[PDB]
DNA sequence: TAATAGATTAGAGCCGTTTA
RNA sequence: AAACGGCUCUAAUCUAUUAG
């Protein structure tokens, strides 16, 4: 009795029936699709007789517009109803509607009452619905077929409508020094002096030294800057240029934002010297990574920032670059710095690349989030901020909490 | 907190007009759009390269499994998916027995002479480069 | 280094679809690292490999594996460093619902060393070539010329585009940038941000997650944490919603591979591939302008 | 000259189809009118 | 006169196997002589023509 | 012409194969 | 070069400024 019988429109509705038939045999169900199983020579209507009446477990109609008015499928359906009455099994017939050009009020009265399984615009989802119906009605290799069955179920996996929250990589600038100051060091500042070696961030622009620091701070390495008149310096409100309403022939808005970005980066580079953390070169910028043995159990706030891998040591490191396009913010980037024994860096870069790839092979979102957050919180001075020394009286605050995001669509995390 | 909007994942249509998202599932379910009757493979390489290509072409026909079939779909087999024959017994083989320029020239001139002079039509030339 | 691209360029004159296969790819088990596992460990990806190769073959034999699901020409142009060579790919829909996914070849040359921008004459030539291709294919001029690139469009080349184009056509310029350091994590689970998320920074610029975790595969298209692609409508007038939808649609047609999706639109990637192939060897007049000869 | 351009029509049609079009053709059946 | 030869020659550089068929060959019945039987009476050789 | 930055851009290589 | 990614290295350009 275990056999699923498929009736359909023979002349012009063969592709769907064929695909469904071989899909059903691939799932393990015995089928009697006529264009695939009707033997040649045999009396076709008597074989339909024997198949529907004797050993048919379930009867499927294909309810396209070609069907529901064709004599063969109508006869097949009527005898299916006869078998339904004899068997007294609920939903012995399972109509399948593929064509979208007929409505539920034009389906023939023989099967209109019973619910047709949706095949209008998704054959795979309709096939999964049919499989679920077969499981519900208990319609009757062990490793090959489950792949196809799970693929049928999984082909339509989408994101569920659930709220999801995310930690970003950016860290916002909480506050800025009120004044960006251009000191007039026409002759006090030596021309060939390197301002990047200055104790506090400052850059040479248009016969001026522009910085966030007081003009009297550059004394230890710039003795001649002493006794400099304060009226020569020109001060601009930082928020004025950040919002972009400041625009002056002396200095353009975009260029002034660029110099503030340079000041933020330079101040970060100076601060990380003080923050008890070693440094490493990328082709672009600096990376700040902590030594092994200088953290308790290599652990800060239940997050391990340095560890071991294949008789080598890895340290989590960060590289920060300030930007002001969306808002005054500082974008971090996470890297792994490899050393031979925890104290001595590995000189050659190729093994650095290989070890970084090997380490990040098994790291994923949660690991990266914990390491980045722990590193930023470790370099922090107070609870919710990190200090950048741009002046003896002015500082730059970078928030410990990244820019949090959230979304209406997400998924179930696989177990 | 800034809201992340959603752009719905687009669906690529397949044979019979059935649209799915993954290439793999749509191909293994409904098959490709147009029917080509087969692939008359041309192979330009050494005898060992031809043997390797033939063995891999035989292996393609039968199903081959990924280590995690849910994460990455299986390959049912070339005839099962694409509906066309790409057998390894119908291979047009061209044996090979400034260095980059002449190395390219070898395979090149082989292919041009095969495409011009030879009668055996080739759908796509599988240049099996040595190592 | 220049085996594949130069080989394709040399066969480019007489159209011959070819697929290059390394011996270490087809039979990766035999050739080992001489001290252990094979050099290219393909054990976990074998069937996937057997997927892509087959798909590639099926594409190079004249077969169409999949389509997209009007009136918009998607023109992705990529600049090659040699002088600079702008080579483009175009994608649109015909009247029979088919997706015409040719290139836009006949590379246009900027003599400047680092100016990744088309000169007015070459910009006009590129746009009129793409528009003529669309006109001969769809019998009518496109309603929207979705020109996207990896560079920002300058003013003179945009003016050239806007003066060569005809009326009733609104062409929009998009810039797609990879490796922008917006690593957006997930605090709750151990899995990354799932693909499809878009972060609308401004009305014209946004961060699209064309790659990441996918629910349908229970895994991620990208290892570690996904890198979003920055999508900026620097030139032209269009909605960021529709532009991101178009980019996500274009991230599906990588016929060169059998993968769920790639992180960048396939138009840009294919234009880059054909441009590299063109610049590999000498100049070719009226090249084939079809991807089976390049990818 | 009429022969040259009449041949050119079918010719460049075939070359553009073999160059630009993705669909492969094994042999081109030029149906010449009468 | 020289359509076939020139057409086959111009495709030699980009090798494309081509077959020229006339409309009076594939469908010979449609073209009469305005007076009766078609110009190219292929009735006795239709099978051979197909061959 | 050199330099010091920041923003774009571009190439090449190199490793892993996407947590069950 | 089956492929897609993450990372690494390197170069160039455009700006603004300063020394040639
Ligand atoms: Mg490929």
């Amino acid at each position: 009795r275990n056999k699923i019988f498929i009736s359909h429109a023979t002349p012009e509705d063969d592709d769907f029936t064929r695909w469904l038939s071989l899909k059903l045999i691939g799932l393990g169900y015995e089928v009697w699709c006529d264009i695939l199983f009707l033997d040649k020579g045999v009396d076709f209507w008597s074989t339909i007789e024997k198949e529907i009446r004797e050993n048919t477990c379930k009867f499927l109609i294909v309810s396209s517009t070609a069907g529901n008015k064709r004599e063969g499928v109508l006869k097949e359906l009527a005898v299916a109803t006869k078998v339904k009455k004899h068997l007294q099994d609920d939903m012995f017939i399972i109509p399948l509607a593929i064509d979208e050009n007929l409505s539920y009020d034009d389906i023939n009265i023989e099967i209109v009452r019973l619910n047709a399984i949706d095949f209008k615009k998704s054959w795979a989802k309709g096939l999964q619905d049919l499989l679920d119906a077969f499981e519900k009605q208990n319609v009757p290799d062990h490793s090959k077929s489950n792949l196809l069955y799970q693929q049928i179920f999984l082909h339509d996996k989408q994101a569920i409508e659930k709220e999801e929250t995310y930690d970003s990589n950016w860290f916002p600038i909480i506050s800025f020094p009120n004044e960006l100051r251009f000191h007039r060091y026409d002759w006090r500042l030596p021309k060939q002096f390197d301002v990047r070696t200055l104790a506090f961030p400052a850059i040479r622009y248009k016969e001026y030294l522009c910085t966030f620091a007081w003009e009297y701070d550059f004394i230890h390495q710039l003795p001649k800057t002493e006794t400099y008149n304060g009226q020569e310096s020109i001060r601009i409100s930082t928020s004025d240029i950040l919002s972009g309403r400041y625009d002056t022939d002396f200095i353009r808005n975009y260029e002034c934002q660029r110099l503030i970005v340079q000041l933020i980066n330079k101040a970060f580079e100076l601060r990380m010297k003080d923050k008890n953390v070693r440094e490493y070169q990328m082709s672009k910028t600096f990376a700040y990574w902590i030594e092994k043995g200088k953290l308790e159990k290599d652990k800060f706030e239940k997050i391990k920032l340095v560890g071991k891998q294949k008789n080598k040591y890895w340290h989590f490191g960060i590289s920060a670059a300030g930007k002001l396009y969306p808002s005054p913010v500082l974008m971090v980037s996470s890297h792994i710095i490899f050393t031979m024994d925890g104290i001595n860096l590995i000189k050659s870069k190729s093994i650095q690349h290989s070890s970084r790839r090997k380490q990040g092979k098994n790291w994923w979102n949660d690991k990266w989030r914990e390491k980045l957050l722990a590193f930023i919180r470790f370099l922090s001075d107070d609870q919710n901020a990190i200090y950048l020394n741009v002046g003896s009286e002015e500082k730059i605050l970078i928030s410990n909490k990244p820019l949090k995001f959230f979304g209406k669509m997400s998924y179930v995390t696989p177990s | 907190m800034k809201e992340l909007i959603y752009i719905e994942e687009p669906s690529i249509l397949f044979a019979h007009g059935q649209k799915c998202t993954d290439p793999r599932d749509g191909l293994a379910l409904f098959g490709p759009l147009n029917q080509i009757y087969g692939i008359k493979s041309g192979v330009v390489g050494t005898q060992k390269g031809l043997q390797i290509f033939k063995s891999y072409l035989d292996k393609i026909q039968k199903p081959i499994y990924n280590h995690n079939n849910i994460t990455r779909p299986m390959f049912p087999g070339f005839e099962a998916v694409f509906g066309c024959k790409w057998e390894s017994q119908n291979i047009v083989f061209k044996e090979i027995t400034k260095r980059t320029y002449d190395l390219v020239t070898l395979f090149n001139d082989k292919i041009i002479t095969a495409n011009k002079n030879d009668e055996e039509r080739v759908d796509v030339w599988f240049v099996i480069v040595p190592e | 280094a220049q085996f594949h691209d130069q080989l394709k360029a040399r066969l480019l004159e007489h159209t011959i679809p070819t697929q290059i296969l390394r011996e270490s790819t087809l039979a990766w088990r035999d050739f080992k690292n001489t001290f252990g596992a094979p050099i290219r460990d393909f054990s976990k990806i074998e069937g996937h490999l057997a997927w892509t190769i087959s798909t590639a073959a099926y594409y190079k034999a004249g077969g169409k594996p999949w389509k997209l699901g009007p009136g918009v020409c998607y023109l992705g142009l990529v600049y090659k460093k040699i002088q600079n060579a702008c080579c483009a790919a175009q994608m649109f829909l015909d009247n029979g619902d088919g997706t015409v996914f040719k290139g836009e070849v006949g590379p246009w040359y900027n003599p400047e060393k680092g100016e990744y921008h088309l000169k007015p004459k070459e910009a006009k030539a590129l746009l009129t070539q793409a528009l003529e291709s669309y006109k001969e294919q769809n019998k009518s001029y496109p309603k929207e010329v979705f020109i996207h690139a990896r560079t920002r469009f300058n003013d003179e080349e945009w003016n050239a585009f806007n003066e060569v184009t005809p009326k009733n056509t609104n062409l929009v310029g998009v810039t797609i940038t990879k490796s922008k350091p917006l690593k957006l994590y997930k605090t709750e689970g151990a899995f990354p941000i799932m693909r499809g998320n878009a972060y609308i920074v401004d009305e014209k610029k946004a961060f699209l997650w064309t790659l990441g975790f996918v629910p349908k595969l229970q895994s991620t298209l990208s290892m570690e944490v996904p890198n979003p692609i920055f999508i900026e409508i620097n030139k032209g007038e269009a909605e960021i919603q529709q532009v991101l939808k178009d980019i996500l649609a274009l991230t599906k047609l990588n016929y060169n591979a059998c993968i769920y999706a790639d992180g960048e639109p396939v138009t840009l990637r294919f234009a880059n591939k054909i441009g590299e192939i063109l610049t590999a060897s000498t100049e070719i007049k009226t090249p084939p302008l079809a991807f089976k000869y390049y990818i």
